[PDB]
RNA sequence: ACCUCGAUGUUGGAUCAGGACAUCCCGAUGGUGCAGCCGCUAUUAAAGGUUCGUUUGUUCAACGAUUAAAGUCCUACGUGAU
RNA sequence: CCUACUUCACAAAGCGCCUUCCCCCGUAAAUGAUAUCAUCUCAACUUAGUAUUAUACCCACACCCAAGAACAGGGUU
């Protein structure tokens, strides 16, 4: 179909490959960070009444993995649509406009210059930190008296409510 | 005419009064339902709790298991009337 | 608290529901005179 | 002393006319008599009673 | 706009009106009037 | 009479499915008539260590209508636990945002603060519009009374009974009206 | 405005609005308001005729008109 | 929020207390019995 | 009844007022000697406000009410009509009378309105039981109107 | 002088702050002895913010330099099993 | 987040870089009755006036790991 106003597309799964400087005609650095498309390919979809959502959905399945690693039902699954298992899938809400025969293949040109993009990914994992590298807490004084507190938290909390707020900032997995 | 209540549900009530008045009689055979009233004969533990929940419009909590102390609480010979 | 307090003193229960009982109650005229020749 | 019909002129339960006594009281006597008839045939089963013992 | 607990019309030009669930006190020729219970 | 036991008693402990027409009736009242029929208490062998609850299905809850103005005095008030997570809505936002919630939260009051509370909510089935599913209708065995009744419009009385109602008074002839 | 012409029959009823309009319209402050405008208040159902200064003719018949009425149409044409 | 200052019923802040119609009737009921006292006494 | 008909022609305007039928007070009042339509026919606590029928015999063809001047009410049941007038467009009872002149408002079924919906301010903090602050419902107006429950109207809820 | 003296550790600061609004700044609004710029006053608004230093244990105060502003409070005058 | 610079060096960091998107209501006005004027309206009503936030995110032995206290998670073609 041709494109219409309200109308949303399928993305892509890349690569986060690395970062270089690009320089633009202004004589202003810009650091730029290279998604390399790897293997990415339409793997399921779903309308608006089957997936009872206000939109569409495009699974999109990208970086080829063993078959040997994974499921049985996935291999079943990747053996009826006819490719090799992907690492990961990811759903794309999109209108019935944009809805792509499931095996199709996905290419980094279908992006194209001075667009605007949005990338979700899962950040680094710092496993178990302290508030002060979680939350920036400011941490207390390295000297003049301060017995073994450096970088733990303050006052969680008050004394009157003799509890911890739902959502307090503590050290925890970050 | 008057009726106390209707009388297309249940028996059918008639209420009176020996002639002393001394004791009320009440006569109230049953009601059959028409046949013209009826119808011809036709002819993992969470997805598991889950799908009985659903199934049996409870929650999920009755659906757990209870420990030893409770199972062997409970009486598997109960006193039986009627 | 004494007996005359600045503040209107919090009457016991059963004071209370005497005045309430022994509130007037002004006379009814069967028809409202307003719509009588 | 006509009331215009209004949600309010009339009270909200039905109107219950109740039988005129001399019928009615003819209507109990036949009752009782076809109870009774019932009675002299044996036309019951298990007869159930409340009874007021001890307290 | 002040806010009075009594509205007084402090000219001939003032107006009352009941607005939003309270009373006002309106006028054009002396703005400053404006009242709002 | 005459049943067997297994049969009397399911019988006797069968659990019926009501439907209620919310268009036009007090949340209240509706919550009333529910929490009776889902706690059981409509029934002579009611206990509460029976579960003895009933199944009420409540259509056309978006179209319930409250007195006064409750619409937008009524707050309904929750905490998300998070500190600043008090939230107060009114009655109407609450009703614009999910269409059930008024009557689910009237029958979630109305009903006994115990365990079997939940199971009761279980047991109830609340619908928007005219719409339910085919397996609930199938379901469905008796129709309760709307609580309230709804008053005719003008636009609804029948030019007989307007006829029947006396003209009150005698307009001025010379009168713009 | 320019003209401004009340026409009405004393003798027959139903004239209070034309007589008040007459008297509300001749009050000195409209005539001192435009001395200008010219009132003719002629008298033989009963009419009122205003023309403006842009020609334009307005006609009340306030056989069945309060003054009021006829007061608030002819200051709307006024206004324009 | 909406707290009474110290004990309920007995400070000088006390919490307001209301009769309703049943202890409204329930007094004038127990009047009526006294006032036919009163007649049955004054004979 | 009189309607006011104006007619442009040319740029001579010409505005005239035209006597049309109008209803007459049904023969043989219930109650003769009633100093108002209300008392007159034996209404004086028997209406409310849903009885369309009888308030629209007060109302402007577009909702608005008429003066006691002409409509000939005693002052209590002008208050009390002019409150039920109310209580009845805010439910909708009075469909055809509507304002002269929208965009699409939410529908909130109502009756018994005593505010305009627009001029309460939600009920954030209920006070305590003894100071609770309760939603009226209904109208004061009406208090005095034949009670057939043992109980009497909750005017506030 | 009602709980606590077979212990409820109690100034100021650090840390983290939760909350109220009787709002210091940012938003909208009425009045002004509102020409404009600054202001003053009142209604609504608590989403966000509300500085760094010299002396002083100071909370505060003064002073220096700023800021859109450098708010008033409650929280065991919050928080010493941090 | 690490392409540069910096601490530093298979990486972690800032002193470095990148992205950050909607309201809220106090009043100001139209038309208009009660009270044929007028009146912004706890009158019916028309606008500034919007929330019902919207969208976004997530959705299937053993060894190594940018995953991690353990567990768990990802890869092993
Ligand atoms: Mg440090
Ligand atoms: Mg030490
Ligand atoms: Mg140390
Ligand atoms: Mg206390
Ligand atoms: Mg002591
Ligand atoms: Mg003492
Ligand atoms: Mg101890
Ligand atoms: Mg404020
Ligand atoms: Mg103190
Ligand atoms: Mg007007
Ligand atoms: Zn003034
Ligand atoms: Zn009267």
């Amino acid at each position: 179909h041709p494109w219409e106003p309200g109308s949303f597309r399928v993305g892509l799964i890349a690569l986060k490959l690395g970062m270089m400087p690009l320089w633009t005609k202004d004589g202003q650095k810009h650091v730029v960070t290279l998604l390399q498309v790897q293997d990415c390919h339409v793997l399921k979809y779903t309308s608006k009444e089957n997936c009872n959502g206000k939109m569409a959905t495009l699974s999109v399945g990208g970086k080829t993995v063993s078959r040997f690693r994974k499921a049985t039902s996935i291999l079943e699954f990747y053996r009826e649509l006819g490719l090799p298992p992907k690492q990961t899938v990811k759903i794309f809400n999109i209108t019935d406009n944009a809805a792509i025969k499931p095996g199709t293949p996905l290419y980094a040109a279908h992006f194209r210059p001075g667009q605007y993009v949005d990338v979700t990914a899962k950040t680094i994992g710092k496993g178990f930190q302290g508030v002060m590298k979680r939350w920036g807490f400011k941490g207390q004084p390295a000297t003049h008296g301060q017995t073994k507190t450096h970088r733990r938290p303050g006052a969680v909390a008050t004394g009157d409510i003799g509890r911890v707020w739902p959502g307090t900032k503590m050290p925890g997995k970050m | 005419t008057y009726s106390p209540l209707p009388d297309d549900y249940n028996c059918n009530v008639e209420l009176a009064l020996t002639s002393d008045g001394r004791t009320i009689v009440c006569y109230h055979p049953s009601v059959d339902i028409p046949y013209e009233h009826t119808k011809p004969i036709p002819r993992e533990e969470g997805p598991m709790i889950e799908q009985l929940s659903k199934m049996f419009f409870t929650t999920k909590h009755r659906w757990y298991p209870h420990g030893r102390y409770h199972r062997c609480r409970k009486n598997l010979n109960p006193p039986k009337d009627r | 608290s004494k007996a005359v307090t600045r503040h209107r003193r919090v009457m016991h229960f059963q004071r209370q529901k005497l005045m309430a009982v022994t509130e007037y109650i002004p006379p009814k005229p069967a028809i409202h005179p307003s719509c009588l020749p | 002393g006509y009331v215009p019909k209004t949600s309010l002129s009339s009270p909200p339960w039905p109107e219950v006319v109740l039988p005129d006594p001399v019928e009615e009281t003819r209507h109990h006597a036949e009752v009782v008599k076809k109870v009774n008839e019932m009675i002299v045939t044996g036309q019951y089963g298990r007869l159930f009673a409340v009874v007021h013992f001890a307290s | 706009f002040k806010n009075k607990t009594v509205l007084k019309k402090r000219c001939k030009d003032c107006y009352l009106v009941k607005r939003r669930g309270r009373w006002y006190v309106y006028c054009k020729t002396h703005p400053r009037h404006k009242q709002r219970q | 009479s005459s049943f067997s036991r297994a049969p009397q008693q399911w019988a006797t402990f069968a659990r019926i499915w009501y439907l209620l027409d919310g268009k036009m009736q007090p949340p209240g009242k509706l919550a009333a008539m529910a929490s009776i029929r889902l706690q059981g208490l409509h029934k002579p062998v009611y206990h509460a260590l029976s579960d003895c609850g009933d199944h009420v299905v409540i259509m056309n809850t978006r179209h319930i209508a409250f007195s006064g103005n409750k619409w937008e005095q009524k707050v309904y008030s929750s905490h998300t636990g998070y500190p600043g997570g008090f939230r107060q809505v009114t009655a109407a936002q609450l009703h614009l945002r999910d269409p059930v919630a008024i009557v689910k939260l009237a029958i979630y009051g109305m009903l006994p603060k115990n365990l079997h509370r939940r199971t009761m909510m279980e047991r109830l089935h609340l619908f928007p519009d005219e719409y339910i599913p085919e397996d609930i209708l199938k379901n469905l065995v008796e129709e309760l009374p709307q609580p309230r009744k709804i008053p005719k419009r003008l636009d609804e009385y029948t030019q007989e009974e307007i006829d029947a109602f006396p003209r009150l008074w005698t307009p001025p002839e010379d009168y713009r009206l | 405005v320019k003209q401004v012409r009340v026409q009405f029959c004393p003798f027959e009823k139903n004239v209070e609005s034309t007589r008040t309009f007459l008297q509300t319209v001749s009050s000195e402050k409209v005539r001192s308001t435009n001395l200008n405008c010219s009132v003719i208040a002629d008298v033989r159902e009963p009419c009122v005729d205003v023309l403006f200064g842009d020609g334009h003719r307005l006609i009340m018949r306030g056989a069945h008109l309060t003054a009021l009425e006829m007061l608030t149409a002819f200051a709307s044409h006024i206004r324009a | 929020r909406g707290r009474i200052p110290g004990r309920q019923w007995i400070g000088k802040h006390r919490r307001p207390r209301f009769v309703s119609l049943r202890a409204k009737q329930n007094m004038i009921r127990r009047l009526e019995i006294e006032a036919e006292n009163h007649y049955w006494l004054s004979m | 009844f009189r309607e006011v008909v104006e007619t442009q022609e040319g740029k001579t305007t010409i505005i005239e007022g035209r006597i049309t039928a109008t209803p007459k007070e049904s023969p043989n009042p219930p109650n003769p000697s009633g100093q108002c339509p209300i008392c007159r026919w034996n209404l004086k606590h028997k209406y409310n406000y849903d009885d369309v029928l009888l308030l629209s015999q007060f109302i402007r063809p577009h909702g608005g009410m008429l003066p006691r001047k002409i409509t000939g009410l005693c002052q209590e049941e002008h208050r009390k009509i002019e409150e039920c007038v109310k209580m009845a467009h805010r439910a909708g009872l009075l469909p055809n009378h509507r304002p002269r002149l929208p965009k699409s408002k939410p529908q909130l079924n109502r009756y018994l309105t005593r505010w305009a919906p627009g001029s309460v301010k939600p009920i954030y903090k209920k006070g305590p039981r003894w100071n609770r602050v309760r939603m009226p419902v209904g109208s004061p107006l009406l208090r005095d109107n034949v009670c057939y429950s043992r109980t009497p109207w909750k005017l506030y809820h």
